[PDB]
């Protein structure tokens, strides 16, 4: 098109250059903290998956005793008495960078009414599946935050590269 | 509030809330996953690793910026879980945003 | 001859003068008059007049003037990061500083030479407006520390009160200012 | 340029150049993390960064701002050591321990 | 006046001169004396001087020199992103390259000009040092290829043995060199 007028804009261009360099060397210092948090989160993810595997093996073992001692009225109560419950929680805690929707999840567990002389092996199976649900909640809690902070890392790195290469 | 796995464990999930929809109707599970997110009234859909639940290209295509149930690979079965930790570690690391 | 302060007359007329009121072009395109650039100008007399101010206007008028200048020329630095990133990735105190700076810039440094009563503002009236702005900023800082949100802090109608507080005449100001001051002090601890 | 030729044992004191180096480093650190804080928040900082921020602020408000005083060299060095004390040892990565001992 | 190699004086001196030695200040701030930036310097008297090297130093001197230059090039190209995730989350070959580059630029490329017996490194002495460093790199890659840890490599005593190489005199160096190569090749199989 047309370069701006050709004097007293030189001082302004040098000022803009100084500001762009300050911006690059500030974005770098922000990405440093982003990584210093990402590593702790990828550390916690391992323990989360560990507990999930533990509860999985537990409930799978305690469930195959309902295989051998298969209970007709037991699995009928598994059909008769069962609340389909929606603990659909969308709690948001931290918004890193700009406004970033974080998704938390809590567990509203029912009561599971049962007669007076109720117990059997299916009760232990159901409690094992409840612990299984707790661990599943933990994992689905952590992985979202991890992917969010990763996307933040990638965004800031793209900004740094675009600036320092094009502008 | 949902799962996609073999029927013996699907009914196991059904045992205490959290309806399970067995994999005997979708081994690829794309159809059942799409139907479950269509009904949408769920908080998460833990998909078994029958073939792969990782390519959520079309899933996030149908969502396109939604606070919908969170896709989460759960497991394939229980016979060995020794290296699955570092498997998830490497895969979640290199294939997601942060390089290498 | 082009607006540039590098002409021989524009340079030789420095180094010999006292104040220097550099006018800016963009402020004059926005129809923001007067278009006095608040960071290229300067004054050299502002240190021998303080006895006269203390004698004839107020007692902490130098301190109020210092606070106003410091707030402006600290908000400038934050505005740099604003233009770099965007005025939403900032914290709450930072956005409060930006918004107080804008309230100052549009309610205390603007003056229309064609109004009926906003064409001759005296020293007591200017000092009154400065007092109101400083008190509002102080209480808003306290409330932001408490935890209330900046959107509510901005929707507080004392904003528009102390904004239009400049179209008053010079007779009812000693009472208008008292009423608005007490109203601010009340309404910013009500919530 | 000719500073290192005018400070040292027999001229003013021993810790002169090292104190200067350390003050320079700490002030640069503080002046960077101030903008960092403005962008990110005091939520995601570390303790060393909090302490460097407070050091930088106190340096601007106590060592530069002096008015019409006449500070001798001993008084200036005392103020400098008092200001440097606000940091933990092991962060003073430019001073010698035989000096850190008698001062700080 | 500023330090930019684009003014007329420098633009002519370059393309009138041969070698060019880029003294840098950051390298001096990192205590790396002498401070000559190998990523910016360059020379043109290598090709037409090789024959003297073959006939008076040794027969593989060019290839040793080129291998060292490639080592440094790769160390820098890797260092490009090391500091991001810290020098611990890299595969063993990468950390080996980095440690070897550190050995190079901290015990061959650095000369305490105030010492007594370390100010004049002869051609044979420089050749010996390069030979030892390349031998250690070859044996460390031979170990890593089998699957030894990346911690015995760094805790060995041959590292210190070659670290004290340059501080030795110019009379005992042939014997020191023979013993050092024998000892490296020996002690790099037991672990």
């Amino acid at each position: 098109s047309q370069v701006s007028p050709t004097r007293m804009n030189l001082l302004q261009r040098r000022g803009q250059l100084r500001l762009a360099q300050k911006g690059v060397d500030l974005l770098k210092k922000k990405r440093d903290a982003l990584v210093a948090e990402f590593f702790g989160l990828v550390r916690e993810a391992m323990e989360a998956r560990k507990a999930l595997d533990q509860a999985a093996k537990e409930a799978y073992a305690a469930l195959l005793l309902a295989q051998a001692f298969d209970g007709p009225e037991v699995v009928a109560g598994a059909a008769l008495g069962v609340p389909p419950l929606e603990g659909v929680e969308a709690e948001v805690e931290n918004v890193w960078g700009s406004k970033v929707p974080r998704l938390k999840a809590t567990f509203p567990d029912g009561a599971l009414l049962s007669p007076v002389g109720t117990p059997a092996y299916t009760l232990e199976a159901s409690r094992a599946f409840r612990r299984y649900a707790e661990a599943l909640i933990r994992v689905a809690n952590t992985e979202t935050r991890l992917k969010k902070i990763g996307e933040e890392i990638k965004k800031t790195t793209r900004r740094v590269n675009a600036l320092e290469q094009v502008v | 509030m949902a799962v996609i796995a073999d029927p013996e464990t699907a009914q196991g999930f059904r045992l205490a809330g959290l309806e399970g929809y067995g994999a005997s109707s979708a081994e690829e599970a794309q159809s059942l996953l799409e139907t479950l997110v269509e009904r949408g009234g769920y908080a998460l859909v833990a998909v078994d690793e029958a073939l792969l639940p990782d390519p959520e290209r079309a899933v996030e295509r149908l969502m396109r910026g939604r606070d919908l149930p969170v896709l989460l690979p759960i497991a394939g079965l229980k016979e060995a879980f020794q290296g699955h930790d570092v498997e998830g570690y490497m895969r979640e690391l290199v294939r997601k945003t942060i390089g290498f | 001859p082009g607006g540039d302060m590098s002409e021989p007359v524009t340079q030789s007329t420095l180094r010999i003068v006292g104040a220097f009121w550099r006018l800016d072009a963009s402020l004059a395109f926005r129809r923001h008059f007067p278009a006095i650039n608040w960071n290229g100008s300067y004054s050299l007399f502002t240190s021998a007049l303080d006895p006269w101010y203390r004698e004839n206007v107020a007692e902490d008028y130098p301190e109020l003037r210092d606070a106003i200048s410091e707030l402006l020329q600290r908000e400038a630095g934050l505005q740099e990061i604003v233009q770099l990133v965007g005025p939403d990735a900032l914290q709450d105190a930072e956005r409060l500083v930006i918004e107080v700076g804008r309230i100052i810039r549009e309610d205390f440094l603007q003056q229309n030479a064609y109004h009926e009563v906003d064409a001759y503002c005296s020293m007591k009236k200017a000092y009154g407006i400065m007092k109101m702005i400083l008190a509002f900023y102080k209480e808003a800082e306290a409330a932001i520390k408490r935890g209330v949100s900046i959107d509510e802090i901005l929707q507080l109608p004392v904003l528009e009160r102390i904004g239009r507080a400049r179209y008053v005449s010079e007779e009812e100001f000693p009472a208008y200012f008292e009423e608005a001051m007490k109203e601010i002090q009340g309404a910013f601890k009500a919530l | 340029r000719l500073m290192n030729n005018g400070v040292g044992k027999g001229k003013t004191r021993e810790d002169h150049k090292q104190v200067s180096d350390q003050l320079y480093s700490a002030y640069a650190n503080g002046v960077d993390i101030r903008k960092l804080v403005a962008i990110i928040g005091e939520d995601a900082l570390t303790e060393n960064d909090r302490r460097y921020l407070q050091f930088a602020d106190a340096f601007e408000r106590f060592f530069i701002n002096q008015g019409q005083q006449n500070r001798s060299i001993e008084e200036s060095l005392q103020i400098a050591w008092a200001l440097l004390s606000m940091l933990p040892q092991g962060e003073l990565k430019r001073i010698s321990k035989d000096h850190i001992g008698k001062y700080y």
